[PDB]
């Protein structure tokens, strides 16, 4: 586990461009109206976005599209951050033998000669057939 | 393949059809290679026969087993058998992804 | 994106081009169809020339184009290397005409009824849709479909994010043009 | 009556409540987010046991 | 059927939908095929929307 | 399919090559598009169900 795993849903180069987007309008709302009025738009981005403008208007629409702009990247980090750990439960975790004959990222293989390899050579079964005819070509050699 | 001789040497989908056609007909073969490298053609100037369709009308082969392409030009001078395998042109694009 | 052939003629972002010289360039030639003959009047006169030396470079020429060349060819070679890595290529609609390959005999030859009757008792048996399984898809470095229930693709992209800021800083301009027009009137 | 709407006023803004909250907001638009994902994947496919 | 008129001697050549089989070509002589196929599959017009 | 001849009938050689010649002249593509597209009935549901 760990910290960034908050980091994983949402890119890094994004997390840098939320905040220059934060410092971007906080600086549009200072001219419509220097530590009094940072310090609003702190409590601006606080709740949404851009007051005391007052009113009427050029802040209205700093924040009204800041808003829509703080709307959207909080829906696409929720949308994503759910795709990751909708595919976690997805996979199934290997719990029978013919799910390992499902999937190439695992490979199997089994011994050189023996009775565990002349097994799958022989077999009329339909699921032993497959690893054997993957194994047989598998390279390398598993 | 330099440390095998003979039919050995080679692998493939015509290499296992070169054993089924010759269980199913009773004959000792030799996979041997075509010397140009070639399909079947004829030449404008000269017209002689080149690659596989030309040995066998010149008798440096007995049979084909290869990608032939059954042509109009090529069942005149050899016979064809029936095919073994439909094809046709398709199209190649780029899959995924792309992730565009 | 693709699904069937005519569609791609019907299109100039993606060119398309065949070979040279061999069958499938003289197919769009001597074509009495109407599609196909709309096709070869696009790759006549096509510039840069949409035409490949060899086969090899119309594969090359799709995977280096990011979706904007598809390379026409037989059923056969584009299924192979839809098989092969970095499976990148995909065959797509039907195909255009019929053709086939056979075993070929000299003419009077004492091999040519019996092997003719041999490739029949193949097909029927399923010995040759066996073989064709066995070096395309059973060799083959790729899924298909075995790749799409096998995606292992979570990642996330700045280019998607990109259009949102466009329209806040295209929003703070319009801001602060508006800005400007409120602090003369008042 | 600050964790009712979001978080924190009556600095007000200026300025140290505001970031008391301001902060408390993003800790709190996280968690609200966090909970959608985790109960999507929840009413998708479940065993949902043993 | 066709291929009776044909070995028979009630006919001189089929020109029909003769599926080319082994058992047929031992008796009588396939041209060339001029129509490739094979089994596919039919599925009703997907009902969308609904 | 295949057009089929009688063994060692006169027709059999001469008619397997006019199959290729049709072939490779389109005339066969252009028959078989003539009487399932050209003459068909849905000739909104072929280019629509892409």
């Amino acid at each position: 586990p760990g910290v960034f795993s908050f980091l994983d849903p949402l890119a890094y180069e994004i997390w840098m461009c939320i905040v220059f987007a934060y410092i971007g309008v906080s600086v549009v709302l200072f001219l419509v109206s220097i530590f009094n009025s940072l310090w609003f738009s702190l409590g601006a981005f606080m709740q949404q976005g851009a007051d005391i403008s007052p009113r009427s208007l050029s802040g209205r629409i700093v924040g009204g599209v800041w808003w829509f702009f703080t709307l959207i990247i909080i829906s696409s980090y929720t949308a994503n951050l759910a795709a990751f750990l909708t595919v976690e439960r997805m996979v199934s975790p290997i719990e029978s033998a013919e799910d390992l004959s499902k999937q190439t990222e695992i490979a199997y293989g089994t011994l050189d000669s023996g009775s565990t390899k002349e097994f799958f050579r022989r077999s009329k079964i339909a699921v032993f057939d497959k690893m054997w005819t993957y194994m047989r070509s598998a390279e390398p050699s598993v | 393949h330099e440390m095998l001789e003979g039919n050995e040497r080679y692998e493939g989908y015509c290499v296992d059809l070169a054993a089924e056609i010759a269980k199913h007909c009773g004959f000792k073969y030799k996979l041997t290679i075509v010397g140009d490298g070639k399909y079947g053609a004829r030449d404008a100037d000269t017209k002689i026969w080149n690659g596989m369709v030309g040995e066998l009308v010149y008798g440096k082969a007995d049979i084909a087993i290869a990608p032939l392409t059954i042509t109009l030009v090529r069942e005149e001078v050899i016979d064809f058998s029936k095919p073994f395998m439909s094809l046709g042109i398709s199209i190649m694009i780029k899959k995924p992804q792309k992730s565009k | 994106p693709i699904e069937s052939a005519e569609d791609l003629s019907k299109q100039t972002e993606i060119a398309y081009g065949t070979l040279d010289s061999g069958s499938t360039k003289e197919f769009f030639r001597r074509s009495k169809i109407a599609v196909f003959d709309k096709m070869w009047t696009y790759m006549r006169s096509a510039e840069p020339s949409v035409f490949v030396r060899t086969t090899a470079e119309g594969v090359a020429r799709v995977r280096k184009s990011k979706g904007k060349y598809a390379y026409l060819l037989e059923s056969t070679m584009n299924e192979y290397i839809e098989q092969r890595k970095p499976c990148d290529t995909m065959k797509v609609g039907g195909n255009l005409d019929s053709k086939g390959y056979g075993i070929a005999t000299p003419k009077g030859s004492s091999l040519g009824t019996p092997v003719n009757l041999a490739v029949l008792k193949l097909s029927e048996q399923g010995v040759l849709d066996k073989l064709k399984n066995k070096w395309w898809y059973d060799k083959g470095e790729c899924g298909a479909k075995d790749s799409g229930s096998k995606e292992k693709t979570s990642a996330l992209s700045l280019s998607n994010v990109a259009g949102v800021f466009y329209i806040l800083v295209g929003g703070l301009g319009l801001a602060m043009l508006v800005a400007l027009i409120e602090f003369c009137y008042k």
